[PDB]
């Protein structure tokens, strides 16, 4: 069998936003605060997170629903999903040669002790960059890795959420696309699915583990100072 | 929630 | 006649708590976000200031008698002065020769366009250019450039302080010290010390000037964002 | 104010 028109349409709009929303040449990272090799590393990735987060925004403004739901469940949704967003669309710059982000020279690659500069320890990292192993393994597709974020960020069960079953209904028409997608456009993709899936519950232990070291350093007044207003306000814990 | 709101248009 | 040892000890203090947070060289610049010449100039703009901030703590907490004030006159204090110290202190990079804040190379030489592109007015600049050619032409000692600055934290006619005697005491004893420098080891000074202390008065114009253009600022959360917590926290309104 | 107050020591 085949995909529908609107399968399709649903497709089209999120890869189209995945391109308006992330430059392969990271041309931008030259305006954020330098990178510096006690939490030397802090101002740029503030810089680099809060960049995403607003990229981030764009994104999500676009796959098909969201802009449909309340201003409140879009804030819900964005910021208890924003660092696994996050997470996901940093796989793209994600190197199996090195373990490390590439992102333009080498200023801009960032390994493991860069972040371990900027708060963060190896309870954080060592899943994170086994995550971003197992996800760059499967070897997604464009229209996979963009319907993955999508799923992601229309989840029901975050905090704050209202109406978890409009929510719950827009993911789940975005996951009937991911599954024809997979079963009609993907060979051998037998088993894809279920692994993508399983790759959404190790974000949760990801988002967790890192909101915790966040709370850590947002908590210090010396370190909360080099974060950004928008990193503060989407980790923030306001209602 | 300022910023996020204006984000969100 | 002659300073006393006490007069002495506050001069040499001062002098060094200016060194101790000001640097000549302006290396720290590279650490902000760069330069870009809508309100291109600003991440740049608010990183110099936020940075500018922090070094003018570093002074007042080593101003004789600063440090005995309870918490909420330092910190109404600090609020009040600090882009009054600020603009003080840019008298030191401050050129006649093209009108322009040089400070290390030429992606940190400021002119008033510059700040143009950082969301402020002629109504602000054009004082401020005019301030800073009269404070020029004074031609200052550094010891009288760092009892003024002293003059102005310890000003008590600010918002919000509450022991105004214990403040208007310690800012005479600074008065007494710089009238003092100027007739004993200021030769022609005969009417400095008036002419500094009408600098003061300009200073209090130019701080409502700003005060209401950086308020456009600050509401507009597009604009907002792109400051600094410690920024956002002095600038800012709350008690 | 917690960042002056931080830096006030
Ligand atoms: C942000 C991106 C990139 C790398 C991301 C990375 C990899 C390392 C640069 C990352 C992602 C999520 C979390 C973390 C861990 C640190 C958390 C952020 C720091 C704060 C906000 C203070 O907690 C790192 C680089 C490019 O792929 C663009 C992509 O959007
Ligand atoms: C801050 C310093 C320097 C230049 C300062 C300058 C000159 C121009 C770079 C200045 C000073 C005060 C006010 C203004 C006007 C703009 C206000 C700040 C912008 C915000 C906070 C968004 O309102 C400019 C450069 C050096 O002299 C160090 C010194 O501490």
């Amino acid at each position: 069998h085949m995909l529908s028109d609107e399968q399709m349409q649903i497709i089209n709009s999120l890869v189209e936003a995945h391109h308006k929303t992330y430059d392969d040449s990271y041309s931008d990272f030259v305006r954020f605060r330098p990178p510096v090799r006690r939490l030397s590393m802090l101002p740029h990735l503030a810089d680099l997170v809060s960049y995403s987060i607003q990229k981030v925004i764009g994104f999500a403004k676009m796959i098909p629903g969201f802009r449909d739901l309340t201003a409140e469940d879009q804030i819900a949704l964005l910021k208890s999903s924003a660092i696994e967003i996050i997470m996901l669309r940093s796989n793209q710059s994600f190197s199996l040669e090195d373990m490390s982000w590439s992102c333009g020279g080498p200023d801009f690659k960032y390994c493991i002790n860069d972040v371990t500069k900027a708060g963060h320890t190896l309870e954080l990292l060592e899943p994170l960059v086994k995550f971003q192993v197992g996800l760059k393994k499967l070897k997604l597709h464009e229209e996979e890795h963009v319907l993955l974020m999508a799923i992601c960020l229309l989840s029901p069960d975050r905090p704050g959420v209202q109406d978890h079953v409009r929510i719950e209904a827009l993911q789940d028409r975005l996951c009937d696309v991911l599954q024809a997608y997979i079963r009609i456009q993907h060979p051998g993709g037998r088993l894809l699915y279920a692994k993508m899936i399983q790759k959404l519950a190790d974000l949760r232990s990801l988002n967790e583990e890192h909101s915790k070291q966040y709370r850590s350093l947002s908590f210090q007044p010396e370190h909360s100072m080099q974060l950004t207003p928008l990193v503060l306000e989407v980790f923030g814990s306001e209602v | 929630h300022k910023i996020l709101h204006r984000l969100l248009q």
